[PDB]
């Protein structure tokens, strides 16, 4: 309840752009021209 | 210090894209940072702060400076472009306070950032504020004048050319010679009322400004 | 609001003949209190309060000498007649701590009296005056292309006096084709302290001030 919460009250997304962004940058919609440095840290144990 | 005034004074008079207001407000990228600049003898918010006092603001009284100042430095030295090419910027002009909130957004998700006109340095206002008058005197309204006799002299031509032969003939050349005073009067009496043309400032993008800038030159 | 400023612009300003500066100072004494605009183009003096400041005047100096306000208002008026075809301030070359000396002979026994003076606002030279000064600019403008107008078709009228003239030519006065590179660079190259703005522009400011 305190995350959903916190999803809604802090980023305020109130019919906004940010569908695409999801798509691209979570599952790499974007085409294969520009390289995304999602880099998982491996020895931190934290994603970023 | 001798750099600011002289690395400002030489922004185009553009207008900035308000969605409302029309003031002539101008602002040149400078690689030490940036201080807007209006000029308008009366009262001035201009936003300059010393490094050392936003300094501390930042480290123990605002703690939404989440970017550092060289992301800043980088988004001003990396903006050649002065007009937009199609971040509209907004303002509610509700109450004395004008806010105009800058909406920092580069691309996609719109970082929260805001101004806030506090007062100028004196010293420099001071003196280099006043300029303006004197330079725009001595230039423009010398070089206007000598344009003028310019226009002067070829009536001389005209008039004396005429006096000497080539008398005119046909009544659609037929036009007396130009004169200052009768030219004012017939402007103040007559077309004084149908050649108020302020506007948005249609010459203030095409032909005030790079007048201007040859005029603050020097 | 609007009646005091707007009655007072229309007052020519008045440039003090103090011979070492440049003073662009207002005055307009005659009905509702006094309006005593002394500027150095740097601090305008908003001399627009009540008779406070002028009881603290005359009364801080005079214990055994008073003057209704009555009277002020009309010496006030009747000061900078005789200076519109002395009452002169001279300034000193002194630091921040700016005392005015009037070391005038008139009885033997100098005359003391102090200029008061408050802190120079930094925020009283970006809001209104450069805009008639725009509109006189705008209006500069529209004078010199309808002069630029005038002396193309002058130009072009010129052109017929050639077929129908062949007068009397020094040969050192041809006409060339008009270019406009040529005309910019003459207007550029060639052609192109505060006392000499204003003994030059008092008399045109007048012009278009108004409308």
């Amino acid at each position: 309840e305190s995350e959903i919460s916190q999803e809604a009250d802090d980023m305020a997304m109130e019919k906004g752009k940010y569908v695409g962004e999801l798509r691209k940058a979570l599952l790499s919609g974007a085409g294969p021209a520009d390289v995304y440095t999602f880099n998982f840290s491996k020895e931190s144990c934290y994603f970023f | 210090m001798e750099e600011l005034e002289q690395g400002l004074l030489m922004q185009p008079w553009a207008w900035l894209q308000l969605a409302e207001n029309s003031l002539l407000a101008k602002v040149f990228i400078t690689k030490q940072g940036y201080a807007l600049l209006v000029s308008d003898l009366q009262q001035v918010w201009h936003e300059q702060v010393d490094t050392s006092v936003v300094s501390q603001r930042a480290k123990e009284l605002n703690k939404r400076l989440t970017a550092p100042p060289a992301a800043f430095l980088c988004h001003l030295d990396n903006l050649l472009r002065p007009l937009l090419k199609d971040a509209t910027f907004s303002c509610d002009c509700v109450a004395d306070a004008l806010i105009l909130r800058v909406r920092s957004e580069l691309s996609g998700l719109p970082f929260y950032w805001n101004f806030h006109c506090m007062l100028a340095s004196p010293s420099l206002v001071s003196q280099h504020l006043i300029r303006p008058l004197m330079g725009m005197s001595l230039a423009l309204q010398c070089q206007v004048r000598e344009l003028a006799t310019l226009l002067h002299m070829k009536d001389l031509e005209i008039q004396d050319y005429q006096e000497s032969g080539a008398t005119l003939i046909r009544d659609r050349l037929k036009t007396e010679p130009f004169e200052e005073n009768s030219f004012l009067e017939q402007f103040m009496i007559e077309k004084l009322p149908e050649a108020c043309s302020i506007g948005d400032g249609k010459p203030f993008v095409m032909n005030l400004q790079d007048l201007y800038m040859a005029v603050t030159t020097q």
